[PDB]
């Protein structure tokens, strides 16, 4: 019977992957089609490498014979995205983990209220959020310019406030870990910091990966806030940079699609690297019961 | 440090698992807690270590009121009933964890981890993680972790329960030597009567959240204060059978056995609040029943069960006008069949007697080995 | 490091206070007060050891205050004002804008700048009479008046170029030139002197009076405009922001036209969100379970492929779906027509459009739920399944009796959050269906796929009255009170 | 607060911003004043936010329709080009940049839709919309079609709808009457009825959108399409031998495409208005200046008469200008946002059979006016 | 159902945890696995259950090969060493879990859950979660969950280890009552010698992966095959003294004690292949040593440890020239103390003798109860 389920699973997964990959293959197709066209065959009739050439830093020899150098530094935009998403992801993990630990293991007044509040206030549709943020970062810039307008620090600093859900997520996971491990830690003389760092985090490593992954993705794909704070072309992230390809009456689809595909590269890599922390059985053998 | 509990009460809402508990564990005392599974032995340990809150009353360690002190600051170590091993760390790392938090020399950590590991017979398992150990090995890891820490107050919660007999004996001894070397307070919870009898300076018997009795091992065995303690200390348990008081003296009680023949026996037991005609419970241990040939007071009946333990034979006998069977122990292997008629002797010096309320009429026969 | 703590606490509490007083200068008071309480709370927390717990919470809370709560409050605050593209400036900036307005009160002369040694001469040319005028030698510096003289001759100096005119434009702009017939003229461009003058002059009590018409205007702080004068019926542009009490909040309850489709739009948004959350959780959880199955031999590859819909920005993906779903063209209906002989009306028919929308959102949303479940599944001990096998469990029984129940608890707050997000998933509807097809009869227009936010956005930002930020903020706060109430009960 | 003694310019990223920067270098050489050109994302939305506080660029370049909004908000300076300077540009482009009867930006370029056709399939394109049904029939015999354009977006279908009397908001003489809307008049019905008939007789399909229409023309599946100057380079790379000409007439009257006029506004908060005037009037709006921008990225038809006459030697640009002049200037009032949605829906309703042409246009009239 | 292992092996990489195991457990047979903590008992039980793969060899259940069969389809149930309770479910729901999966007859579930909860004394804990339970209560919940299911084969891994001596007796008896009613194969791991002696039809002594010996309780007690089994079955363990073979007769071996007097005694054991001058180990149980005054062969020495168990006194004696203390058991309380001189009788017929490799020379003295 176990052979029957496995083959069926393989069959249904492949069919399911085929379906969900189809839209993405059409994006890849757009990026290899000559000119800028949103529709066409899966394998484009007229193939072109120019969209990728320009995206990768290559100049292009076009019909009339003159050389077209790359209008934009796409790879630099990609690096900027990795930097902003990477540093902000670390910051978010570090901030929400410590928060979670308190909520999950410590007594203090208005704790239930704070968690209700964190959840509820992040649900607010702040339609005028950009107006508020611009004003904050404009003033902040006069005093700490390292985190003001037109800085990566600023973009990163802005993302560090999006932790409420991550705090709930990590909290919940901490609560699956039997507390006697930390109790025994305490009796061995461990401070709450030491029990947190040396006992709990090592066993919580799967959810730390989840939070890093979710935060990286969020940051790599973010437009409005980065677009609002970043001014200089050489500081743009990729998500902001590729907005240059969109105009009121037409889109440079080919260039935009190639940018969209490049943006999936750092995410795929981080997802792969994150798997070493996604392991079962971390608590096995600790607690009888 | 000394440990004292003054009117300690513990309630999980309306359920009360500790009632006005008063104990006084002196400096360097080895105290064993025994009692039925579910009675509150672990709860007492957890309240002392600071892992469970105290509903009311006062806990003192080394003369300091510790009710609100954090666990890390009580001078307490514990071998958890559930072991509570660090599953991400090896045996060595489990055993050396506490010493690393204190900034101990690496050589000092390796010296005394190897020392504890050798006696526990875990030396070849130092690299293993808890998941890759047997149930009894895990337990020994939990023992060795607390041994290395050498706290001022040792709590052991059923620390030998998953070990072979031969090894249990070897661990009994090491714990006993440790207490003699360090002279520090040890509070040891066990269901094993031999551990209790050989380790304890003093045994605390619990019963549904109350302290039923406290005393030296031989004190509880020979002189249980009531029926419950009498039925709990010593296994196979003491036999009980209803009797009727026929006459009294200041230092003895005459009772009529329930058999058709109404045999009367004087017991060397007090007659305080013991009235003629009252229904009592006569306790006699399986080990204390004698062969029939060398006996005055005879009880005869039909054999119901025979357990051959090799060293001895335990024989359960059904005796007319007594609902419960009589359990008898005899040295060596004895060939008996179910249904056979068996007689045993009932020695009056070694009979306990319990009032309607369950309280013991104190025995006045003097047993060698108790003050 | 023992006495190091209080010096580090002291050194940081020195930067604080320094930064606060430095903010008290210019006049950033909201910023200086807010920066003070926040720092003090933090310094207090790390100073005394009975606030230990708050040390873990404060850094995260602080960030949340700045970048979630502050924007939240501003939005709420703006709800009580007429802040819009019509009334966008502060009163000060509006007045300032009005005071820069000019009108041409006379003649216009091309001018030239000519050196006379180390001094200068100004020439003006009147194109409409063929007369030219030339001043005596003057030096640059401050407000001076130059009498000009009609002339038939040329200046001795070589005409100054644009570079020189520019360098000296400030001093040049302070010169008042007087023609022989007693007409004042001043620099209006880099090439010309003219009778340009202010359109309005500010009184002192606050009355703006138009120099050209003689009409008088005063600031009307009810509607946020300078209005003529006792109030006349003419309003100057630009208007300015002003408090409007409950106005934006009432209009939502006042207007019966905007209320007609509300309930039907509300039910669809709820149903859209519920189904999205259910399907993304179900699809994501099941996939997470499969891709950790020890026996599945390609799981490492499947895992990565399955999250790729989330690796690509959703913008291009949605627009591509729009193409794939085209009723006549587009590859889905071409597949469906060749196989099953049908072409679903994915844009024209309400129910089919909604099915499409949910299909695309599930494609968008499952990876999120999958990744969460990938981590959460690691919290379930393997021996629970050893016990379940000894109890006679199969894989479907394990899923429903053990796996699902142990995951629903940690998932609950995440699902509630996902419901709120999807409740306001403005962008998906805009790009895919634009809210269509049309609900016929809707005075203010609505379609069958519109979420509340889409309809609302249209009223506030389209609908012909410019961008009404006040109204948007007010609505946003109302729909918050609604979904905040739906989330607290759920 | 904007920096004195410099010029910051914002222009969209699909214009020749490198060209405009070279014009900026000449200005610098002649004046000492540095000119910086930027092309941020969503500059049309960022401008009103930074300008309202008194910052932002000195000069903004965008389509004129948005400048009515900025002007009303108090963000644009009133410009002062004299009689002579105005005569250098086409009079109708000045109409595109008035707010309350006053000029508020310099027209730069002119944009409208033209008829684009395949020379190889259709050497002589039709002068009339009425010629199209018959022409599609002889093309269908060779497995092709006559006309495929975007029917989803009213920008593309308006030219035909407006021809016989349809209009957005009636323009009096520098004042759009906001309650005089011409979407449900006889002219609009006739135009929209002819469009629906093309669909009914299967000469076109109701859910032909931009991408499908563009792809069909670029691959040679259709003889004609309707599109703007931005579409030309895709066709160049397709190598389809194509022409661009005047849109077909409906009932003897010209198709009236919407006109978009790239315009340069001066920031009301700028301390450098005079510098901006000189740059705009004497440097950019010259044959030399516009050529520098065009050379970088083509501007299409321009508002400067002298340079338009040189560009119109390309029949594609001449065609753009001809269609623009017969077209309707895009109104620059806020009420247009209602127009777009209401009309888009009404065409969808008619093309898909959800409503009659009459009802669909009636309801669209009602939604705009009240 | 029957269970059978043929040349069954287990290896974690290159570490043989179970070495070529042959067991033929018949239908309805109560088999008990014993052996040192870490010898491979649970590994065996799990390999039978399907929770662990078999490196090589053949496992059969009900005359069907199960090696590659999923544990759920093997007709077994297990009381886990570490309980492995469902934390999200109550006691009732934990206990009823297997029955719900198989065929939820609500009346039948409630009835059987109530009945099993009664005997386990869990009836007042039905709506608790595992976390709100004692250690021994959890253990009983694990027992209840297997017993409610009534599988064709019961597997129990140290299932009474955390219960009080008195409750433990009641569970021994109930597991016996259940075995005789159902008549199903039960495989039962334990470190308790009484449980092994009283429950087992057959006892399997395991040692570092191998099967040391298989037999009836008294067979293993009276006639251990080797030094290891001899030292494992029986607690306190069998004493061991080195000897030398002096002379040999046709059916009994003579040896010499190492102590200064050099006394020579004839042991009734098999002579087959035993040479003169070979170093043997002579074995005598503490129960089998006699009072000195009675027997012929006397060993005298100094008392080192005295353990007072109440029912008996256990006395460790250091004899000159011997290095391991001699443990002696005597009934009742014996007033003797550390330092005293104590001698005992060594009965020839109960002395075991083991070769240099550790194998026992078959004892020819007939002991009772080994038919
Ligand atoms: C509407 C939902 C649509 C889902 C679309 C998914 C698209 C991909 C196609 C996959 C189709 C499923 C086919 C299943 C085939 C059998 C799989 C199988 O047989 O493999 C099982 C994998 O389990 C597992 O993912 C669990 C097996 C799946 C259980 C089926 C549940 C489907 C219903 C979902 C409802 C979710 C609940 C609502 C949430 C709010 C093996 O598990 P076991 O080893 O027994 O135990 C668990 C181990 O940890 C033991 O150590
Ligand atoms: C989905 C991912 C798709 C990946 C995209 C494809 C990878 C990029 C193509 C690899 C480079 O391919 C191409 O190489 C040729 C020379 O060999 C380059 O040509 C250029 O450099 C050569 C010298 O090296 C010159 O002689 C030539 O005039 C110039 O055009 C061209 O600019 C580059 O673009
Ligand atoms: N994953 C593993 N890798 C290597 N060795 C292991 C692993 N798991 C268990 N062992 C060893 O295998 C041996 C047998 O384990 P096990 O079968 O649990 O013994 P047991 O007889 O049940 N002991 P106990 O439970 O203490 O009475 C022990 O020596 C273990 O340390
Ligand atoms: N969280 C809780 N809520 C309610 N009751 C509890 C909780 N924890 C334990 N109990 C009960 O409190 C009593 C004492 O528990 P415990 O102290 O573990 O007993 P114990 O004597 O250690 N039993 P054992 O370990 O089986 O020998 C038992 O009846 C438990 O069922
Ligand atoms: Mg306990
Ligand atoms: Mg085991």
């Amino acid at each position: 019977s176990q052979k029957a389920r496995l083959f069926i699973t393989h069959l249904l997964l492949l069919l399911f992957i085929a379906a969900i990959m189809f839209p993405l293959l059409m994006v890849v197709a757009i990026s290899l089609r000559q000119g800028n066209f949103a529709t066409g065959s899966l394998i484009p009739e007229q193939i072109s490498w120019d969209h990728w050439k320009l995206a990768l830093g290559f100049s292009v020899e076009q019909a009339d014979g003159r050389i077209t150098p790359p209008p934009f530094p796409v790879l630099l935009w990609l690096w900027n995205s990795v930097k902003v998403a990477g540093i902000s992801a670390i910051g978010i993990v570090a901030l929400s983990t410590t928060c979670a630990y308190a909520f999950a293991r410590m007594r203090f007044p208005g704790k239930a209220t704070l968690l209700k509040g964190m959840l509820i206030f992040q649900m607010f549709p702040a339609v005028l959020s950009l107006v508020a943020l611009y004003a904050l970062f404009d003033r902040l810039g006069e005093y700490i310019p390292f985190i003001g307008l037109n800085t990566h620090g600023g973009v990163i600093f802005a993302y560090l406030g999006g932790i409420a859900l991550h705090v709930w997520t990590i909290k919940g996971y901490f609560e699956t870990i039997d507390s006697s491990l930390e109790e025994a830690a305490a009796l061995d003389g461990a401070t709450p910091w030491q029990a947190f760092r040396l006992v709990l985090l090592p066993l919580s490593v799967p959810i730390l990966a989840v939070v890093f992954i979710l935060s990286f993705i969020a940051a790599i794909t973010e437009v409005p806030v980065a677009s609002l704070l970043l001014r200089d072309v050489n500081s743009y992230t990729l998500a902001v940079g590729m907005q240059q390809y969109l105009n009121p009456q037409n889109y440079l689809w080919g260039d935009f699609a190639a940018a969209a595909v490049m943006s999936a590269l750092p995410i795929t890599i981080v997802f792969l690297l994150a798997q070493r922390w996604l392991v079962n059985g971390l608590t096995a053998g600790g607690v009888k019961g | 440090a000394s440990v004292q509990l003054q009117n300690v009460t513990k309630a999980w809402g309306e359920v009360v698992v500790s009632k006005d508990i008063n104990l006084d564990i002196h400096e360097g005392e080895f105290v064993v807690f025994v009692g039925p599974s579910g009675c509150g032995k672990s709860t007492l340990l957890r309240m002392i270590a600071g892992l469970e809150t105290i509903t009311s009353g006062d806990l003192f360690i080394g003369e300091k009121r510790m009710n609100d002190t954090p666990p890390a600051e009580r001078g307490v170590g514990m071998v958890f009933q559930s072991y509570a091993l660090y599953p991400h760390l090896s045996v060595a790392e489990n055993m050396s964890f506490g010493l690393k938090l204190a900034g101990a020399k690496k050589e000092v950590i390796n010296q005394r981890v190897n020392q504890v590991a050798e006696v526990l017979q875990l030396a070849h398992l130092l690299d293993r993680k808890p998941k890759a150990l047997s149930g009894g090995q895990r337990q020994r890891v939990a023992i060795g972790r607390t041994l290395v820490a050498e706290p001022s107050v040792f709590l052991l919660d059923e620390p030998l329960s998953n070990l072979d007999a031969a090894l249990r004996v070897q661990m009994r001894i090491e714990i006993s030597r440790l207490h003699k070397r360090l002279g520090r307070t040890m509070i040891y919870v066990t269901h094993d009567q031999v551990e209790a009898m050989t380790l304890a300076d003093k045994i605390v018997v619990l019963d549904a959240g109350r302290v039923a009795q406290v005393g030296k091992p031989l004190e509880l065995y020979h002189y249980p204060a009531d029926r419950f303690v009498a039925g709990f200390i010593g296994s196979p348990k003491m036999n009980f059978l209803p009797v009727k008081v026929t006459a009294t003296a200041i230092d003895q009680v005459q009772v009529e056995l329930p058999m058709p023949n109404r045999q009367q026996v004087w017991l060397p037991v007090e007659s305080r609040d013991v009235q003629v005609g009252a229904n009592m419970s006569l306790g006699i241990r399986p080990e204390h029943l004698l062969p029939s040939d060398i006996a005055d007071v005879i009880l005869e009946g039909e054999v119901q069960v025979v357990e051959q333990l090799g060293n001895e034979t335990q024989i359960h006998i059904q005796i007319p006008s007594i609902r419960q069977n009589l359990v008898y122990r005899q040295n060596d292997v004895v060939l008996v069949e179910e249904g056979a008629t068996f007689a045993i002797g009932l020695p009056p010096e070694r009979c306990h007697l319990f009032r309607e309320d369950g309280t013991a009429c104190r025995r006045l026969h003097k047993e060698p080995g108790v003050a | 490091s023992d006495a190091l703590k209080w010096s580090v606490l002291g050194l940081l509490g020195l930067l604080v206070g320094y930064l606060v007083v430095l903010m008290y200068a210019q006049g950033e008071y909201l910023f200086a007060i807010t920066t003070l309480i926040l720092s003090s709370a933090g310094l207090y927390i790390f100073a005394n050891r009975k606030a230990y717990a708050w040390r873990y919470v404060y850094p995260g809370m602080a960030g949340m205050g700045l970048f979630v709560l502050f924007p939240l409050v501003c939005t709420i605050a703006i709800a009580f004002t007429n802040y819009s593209s019509t009334n966008q400036l502060t009163f000060e900036r509006a007045q300032e804008v009005l005071l820069d307005r000019s009108w041409q009160a006379g003649k216009t002369y091309n001018f030239g700048l000519y050196p006379a040694g180390d001094e200068w001469q100004l020439a003006l040319s009147d194109g409409e009479t063929g007369k030219n005028y030339l001043s005596d030698a003057f030096k640059f510096g401050g407000e001076q008046k130059l009498q000009l003289k009609e002339t038939t001759a040329q200046p001795e100096g070589e005409r100054a170029n644009l570079r020189v005119i520019t360098q000296n434009r400030q001093a040049l702009s302070d010169i008042t030139a007087i023609l022989p017939d007693g007409n004042k003229v001043m620099m209006s461009s880099l090439r010309q002197f003219s009778g340009t003058q202010p359109l309005y002059t500010l009184d002192g009590d606050g009355t703006l009076t138009n120099n050209q018409s003689g009409v008088k205007y005063r600031p009307n702080n009810q509607i946020g405009f300078y209005q003529s004068i006792n109030w006349g019926d003419e309003k100057l542009s630009p208007g300015y922001t002003v408090t409007t009490g409950w106005k934006n909040f009432t209009r939502v309850f006042t207007d019966e036209g905007i209320q007609k489709p509300f309930l039907a739009i509300f039910v669809w948004t709820v149903v859209f969100s519920l189904i999205t959350v259910f399907l993304t959780v179900a699809v994501g959880m099941v996939l997470a379970c499969l891709v950790q199955w020890e026996a599945l031999r390609g799981k490492a590859v499947y895992r990565v492929l399955l999250i790729l819909p989330y690796a690509v920005p959703s913008f291009i993906s949605i627009l591509i779906f729009k193409g794939l779903f085209n009723q006549s063209f587009g590859e889905i209906n071409m597949m469906l027509s060749a196989l099953f002989g049908v072409k679903p009306a994915w844009f024209s028919d309400p129910t089919t459009a909604r099915t499409m929308l949910i299909i695309v959102n599930t494609w968008l949303g499952y990876p999120y739920m999958m990744i969460l479940c990938m981590g959460l599944l690691k919290a379930i001990p393997d021996d629970l399944y050893e016990a379940s096998a000894m109890d006679g469990a199969g894989p479907f029984q394990n899923f429903f009796k053990i796996t699902l129940p142990l995951l629903i608890k940690p998932l609950t707050p995440l699902m509630i959050a996902s419901f709120a997000f999807n409740f306001n998933n403005f962008v998906l509807i805009q790009l895919l269906t634009n809210g269509g097809p049309d609900r016929l009869g809707t005075t203010t227009p609505a379609g069958y796929t519109d979420l509340l936010v889409n309809y609302t956005y249209r009223i506030a930002f389209e609908g012909g009255g410019g961008q009404d930020f006040g109204l948007a903020a007010a609505i946003a706060t109302l729909i918050f009170l609604l979904v905040g109430a739906l989330a607290i009960v759920n | 607060k904007i920096e004195e003694g410099k010029l910051v310019i914002w222009i969209n990223g699909d214009k020749g911003y490198n060209g405009l920067a070279e014009v900026g270098k000449k200005f610098e050489k002649d004046t000492g004043i540095k000119v910086t050109v930027e092309h941020p994302d969503k500059l049309e939305e960022k401008f009103p936010q930074v300008a309202a506080t008194g910052d932002g660029p000195d000069i903004i370049f965008w389509a004129h329709d948005r400048f009515g909004g900025y002007a009303q908000s108090g963000l644009l300076a009133e410009i002062t080009p004299d009689k002579a300077f105005q005569d250098k540009l086409y009079p109708f482009t000045w109409d595109a940049v008035r707010y309350n009867g006053k000029l508020i930006a310099y027209p730069i370029a002119v944009e409208a839709l033209s008829l684009i056709y395949n020379k190889d399939l259709l050497p002589n394109p039709p002068k009339t919309w009425e010629e199209i049904p018959a022409l599609d029939k002889e093309l269908k015999a060779k497995g092709k079609s006559a006309l495929m354009f975007n029917l989803q977006e009213p920008y593309f279908t308006w030219p035909l709808i407006a021809a016989d009397g349809g209009y957005a908001f009636k323009y009096e003489n520098g004042k759009y009457d906001i309650k005089d809307v011409g979407v449900d008049n006889a002219g609009a019905k006739a135009g929209l009825t002819f469009l629906v008939d093309l669909i009914k007789n299967k000469h076109m399909n109701a859910d032909t959108d931009y991408s499908i229409a563009e792809a069909a023309f670029n691959k040679g599946e259709t003889a004609m399409t309707i599109n703007g100057p931005w579409a030309w380079s895709n066709i160049d790379t397709s190598k389809v031998n194509y022409g661009v000409t005047v849109l077909p007439t409906f009932k003897g009257q010209p198709s009236k495409p919407f006109v978009g006029v790239l315009s340069a506004g001066i920031n009301a908060a700028s301390p450098n208005k005079e510098l901006a005037k000189e740059f705009l009037e004497n440097y950019l709006l010259t044959d030399e200046g516009l050529e520098a921008v065009n050379k970088d990225k083509p501007l299409g038809a321009v508002a400067l008469k002298s340079y338009e006459e040189e560009l119109a030697k390309d029949p594609r640009i001449a065609a753009t200008m001809e269609n623009a002049q017969k077209g309707e200037i895009m109104p620059n009032i806020p009420q247009m946002s209602a127009f777009w949605y209401a009309v888009r829906t009404a065409v969808i309703n008619a093309a898909s059979g959800r409503q009659t042409v009459d009802e669909a246009l009636k309801d669209a009239q009602t939604r705009i006016t009240k």
